[PDB]
RNA sequence: AGGACCGAACCGACUAAUGUUGAAAAAUUAGCGGAUGACUUGUGGCUGGGGGUGAAAGGCCAAUCAAACCGGGAGAUAGCU
RNA sequence: GCUCGCCGGAAGACCAAGGGUUCCUGUCCAACGUUAAUCGGGGCAGGGUGAGUCGACCCCUAAGGCGAGGCCGAAAGGCGUAGUCGAUGGGAAACAGGUUAAUAUUCCUGUACUUGGUGUUACUGCGAAGGGGGGACGGAGAAGGCUAUGUUGGCCGGGCGACGGUUGUCCCGGUUUAAGCGUGUAGGCUGGUUUUCCAGGCAAAUCCGGAAAAUCAAGGCUGAGGCGUGAUGACGAGGCACUACGGUGCUGAAGCAACAAAUGCCCUGCUUCCAGGAAAAGCCUCUAAGCAUCAGGUAACAUCAAAUCGUACCCCAAACCGACACAGGUGGUCAGGUAGAGAAUACCAAGGCGCUUGAGAGAACUCGGGUGAAGGAACUAGGCAAAAUGGUGCCGUAACUUCGGGAGAAGGCACGCUGAUAUGUAGGUGAGGUCCCUCGCGGAUGGAGCUGAAAUCAGUCGAAGAUACCAGCUGGCUGCAACUGUUUAUUAAAAACACAGCACUGUGCAAACACGAAAGUGGACGUAUACGGUGUGACGCCUGCCCGGUGCCGGAAGGUUAAU
């Protein structure tokens, strides 16, 4: 499971939105990138040990790039995991 | 008017689809037609 | 009992129906059953082999006892049921130690009689065993041709055999057919005849009938254009062929047995 | 009870007009037949080109079929224009 | 923003398939949009899809596909065993409310349920790829009980009228509440428990099946809905405050009854018929190899687990199939009011729209409609097309017939409203009360209230009461086909094909026949009352003469005759 090695390399990045800023204020609830394969199990750790904070569940989601089509030829954007993860109830960083 | 083409993922995937050129003799030969030609879309795919 | 319909309505004024109250009312017997499947026709290339067949009603197979080895041990008839698969009727019977199985219901049987097997049992209707042992002359059904094997001759609705002369090592059957043939002494075979033969007095009496048995229209070669049936086009009704086959090979006559490994066996063709 | 009657859905396609560089490479509008049956329909399967399937019209087999489409023999041959 | 009109079994809403960001916001207008466009399904940038219990994956199998070995085939390869795959079918569990610009049975609030691991504890025979059960099955028709839903009343909040009247028998609105848990109802099926023994269930069985007794009759299984809880709650007009005027916060009445009532549910029922109506796992049970103070098995409690993928948006269409923002095509689900038999139809509700060039003119002619003096098929190949008929009840109805039909033959009469019988009838429905009792969702009694056609008598208005939409024209002679059906997708729907019925002819089963160099397979898990081929085409009365020719069958003494 740690793969602590795996650990460091789940969590890629936070992600800011209106929706992603009220789920922090009205749900506790933080929104980051995480690798594609992860599991909400993998998630769950991570968040645990590297943002020392404990975690009472774990959503994932997953994005599809949007194409771009500039005459002719195309271009995609690639999917990444999206990780609504909520903060139990001791609220801090 | 109802016309020829009526879409169907599955039945494209099946008669049409990678492993059913990989099936056969024939189908196989296929494939090496479009890798001759150096197609850049050897099947249809996800 | 064969019923003719008052005629409310065409296509049904002309049906005659066999109804026969002395038969098992709803389900069969659910153990003696397998799947069955419908095959239009078609063989293992996918190509109608035979013609005209398909649709139709959805059919049970059930299983049916036609070796009959259960020798010494008597069984009753417990009831009787249609059986969709064939003209004939079959009896439930209940073996004495408490085995079930679907037979051939021959002419006569009632619910609560008693039948048996093996060398010895009773001639009587019902009852099989070797031909060596059964009086020449007996008229006998689902014959067996090769001991051991299980019923084939006379198995349809209203048939039987008849033993004509024993000698040899082998009987000497008259066929349904008319044909007189050869066939060992032990051979199984039942005494009786097979049961329900008000069979041939349906007269189905509308299309749809023959349809819900599975039975596909014909097409006569005569309405079809040459590149089709030998029996060509015509220009308005038009002949001319001497009739033939879809396969250009003559109905109407020509003898198309041929096997010499059975011919010992047939000691009259039929007429 | 019924391949029963009338009549929507549903399946069909008898008549007329419109349309005919169409709203449409077969339809619109008014009337029309079947509508518990040999009815109708979704999904998947099977049959392959002198081959399939055909309640038989030479119908249908991807806007086509008295022998499909694709590639090849191939620059077939053309005493014809 | 106010009005007007259109759809409303759809032109509303939800899925599936299919599309693949079209969804939401900002911003821009070249090109795309049949016009302009500041707008857009267009450009650009950003945002958006949150699940143990929705679906998929998964377990299981259908048709069918693949298929170690194998069988067959010049090679390629074809078939096929064990097996292994394959949904369109079987298999555990979640609901109401709230919320976002855009997701929600996934987030939040409330309230649940499933099945595994661990643990503790009490209690116990556990144990398959096997046996048994079960899962597990068609069509039609019948009517009862329900619910979804609706109408009225009551109840609550609000109203007192732009113009004669409107404090009342007046007006308007609302009156909503899930799963889960408890109760076992209307109603469906079946008699139970015990003991003994047995050629069956590939071995075994306490199971199923079979045979015997003994014994008590009430036993069990299934099961809509109701009621109760869930709900101390949710929701609820409207208030009251704030407001960037978009909204937000706070608060919050009544929340019942009667009657009507599906095509939904009881019902996988019941009755009934002939064409006789999948499989396998899950699941219950039985034991075998086994393991026997173990492991297991059942239960309570606690506890952990339930991954991964899908979820935006279009959906009978501007996002799919049609080259188009195309009058076409596309499976499933939901069904409000009045009139109505109705899912027709007309008008409305909820909701959605006015169809992406418009402005004027009021010519011919063309397309689509309305009315038409007198005549009434004189038109025309032909009544083509029009016009006409059109409902319900009662009366009434020819030839002919296979006695069913012909038949809605034809042809009449009635039809609105108001009053009376009866201030609302017959019918339906059914509360209080009285009594009974195995007392329950019970039985008998009782008729309040509610709802409610139809008829006659009398009166009355109009030219007309089946007043609109809607909705057969009728009759006579004759050809052909018995009939329902099928067919030329796109100029032929017919007398053509089919058909039930009839006949001939092949076929003894390793059937004939058919697909196949072959293996293998259909015919068929059939067996001459069966299967194939050919012609004929219900049925009534019938179906004569000809075997020279040509086909076929039988035959044979001769003659002629191949390889050798
Ligand atoms: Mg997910
Ligand atoms: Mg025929
Ligand atoms: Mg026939
Ligand atoms: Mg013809
Ligand atoms: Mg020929
Ligand atoms: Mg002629
Ligand atoms: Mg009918
Ligand atoms: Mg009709
Ligand atoms: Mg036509
Ligand atoms: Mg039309
Ligand atoms: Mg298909
Ligand atoms: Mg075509
Ligand atoms: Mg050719
Ligand atoms: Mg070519
Ligand atoms: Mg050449
Ligand atoms: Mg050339
Ligand atoms: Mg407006
Ligand atoms: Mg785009
Ligand atoms: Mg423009
Ligand atoms: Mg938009
Ligand atoms: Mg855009
Ligand atoms: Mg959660
Ligand atoms: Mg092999
Ligand atoms: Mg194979
Ligand atoms: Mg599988
Ligand atoms: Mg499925
Ligand atoms: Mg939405
Ligand atoms: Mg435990
Ligand atoms: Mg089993
Ligand atoms: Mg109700
Ligand atoms: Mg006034
Ligand atoms: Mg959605
Ligand atoms: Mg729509
Ligand atoms: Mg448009
Ligand atoms: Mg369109
Ligand atoms: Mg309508
Ligand atoms: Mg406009
Ligand atoms: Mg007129
Ligand atoms: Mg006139
Ligand atoms: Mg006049
Ligand atoms: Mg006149
Ligand atoms: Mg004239
Ligand atoms: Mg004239
Ligand atoms: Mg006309
Ligand atoms: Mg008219
Ligand atoms: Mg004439
Ligand atoms: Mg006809
Ligand atoms: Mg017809
Ligand atoms: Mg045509
Ligand atoms: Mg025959
Ligand atoms: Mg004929
Ligand atoms: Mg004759």
């Amino acid at each position: 499971m740690i793969r602590e090695e795996r650990l460091l390399k789940v969590l890629r990045a936070p992600h800011v939105s209106e929706k992603a800023s009220t789920a922090m204020e009205k749900s506790n609830t933080i929104v980051l990138k995480v690798a594609k394969d992860a599991t909400k199990a993998e998630i769950k750790a991570a968040v645990q040990k590297l943002f020392e904070v404990e975690v009472e569940v774990v959503n994932t989601l997953v994005v599809k790039g949007k194409v771009k089509r500039h005459g002719q030829r195309i271009g995609r954007r690639s999917d990444w995991k999206k990780a609504y993860v909520t903060l139990k109830e001791g609220q801090n960083l | 008017m109802k016309r020829t083409f009526q879409p169907s993922v599955l039945k494209r995937n099946r008669s049409h689809g990678f492993r059913a050129r990989m099936a056969t003799k024939n189908g196989r030969q296929v494939l090496a037609r479009r890798r001759a030609k150096g197609r850049a879309r050897l099947t249809v795919s996800k | 009992a064969v019923v003719k319909c008052k005629p409310t309505s065409p296509g049904r004024r002309h049906v005659v129906k066999v109804v026969n109250p002395e038969l098992h009312k709803g389900k069969p017997f659910a153990p003696l059953l397998e799947k069955n499947s419908k095959s239009g026709g078609r063989n293992n290339n996918g190509r109608i082999t035979t013609r005209h067949i398909g649709g139709g009603h959805k059919q049970a197979y059930r299983i049916v006892d036609f070796k009959r080895n259960k020798d010494g041990i008597p069984a009753v008839v417990e009831r009787l049921e249609y059986d969709p698969n064939r003209s004939a009727n079959i009896a439930l019977v209940l073996y004495k130690d408490g085995e079930r199985r679907y037979i051939l219901a021959p002419k006569g049987l009632k619910a609560g009689d008693q039948i048996q097997s093996g060398v010895d049992a009773a001639i009587k209707p019902g009852n099989t065993l070797p031909m060596r042992n059964i009086p020449v002359g007996s008229t006998v059904h689902n014959v067996e041709m090769k001991p051991g094997k299980g019923g084939q001759l006379a198995r349809s609705a209203g048939t039987y055999v008849q033993i004509v002369a024993r000698d040899g090592a082998y009987v000497t059957l008259r066929l349904r057919s008319g044909e007189m043939r050869k066939v060992e002494a032990d051979c199984r075979a039942t005494l009786g005849e097979v049961g329900n033969a008000e069979h041939m007095l349906r007269v189905l009496g509308k299309a749809g009938a023959a349809r819900w048995r599975g039975v596909r229209p014909t097409v006569r070669g005569t309405a079809m254009n040459p590149v089709d049936h030998p029996h060509g086009g015509g220009e308005g009704r038009n002949f001319g062929k001497h009739p033939v086959t879809p396969w250009g090979v003559q109905t109407k006559g020509k003898k198309t047995r041929s096997n010499k490994r059975t011919d010992k066996f047939i000691v009259r063709r039929r007429s």
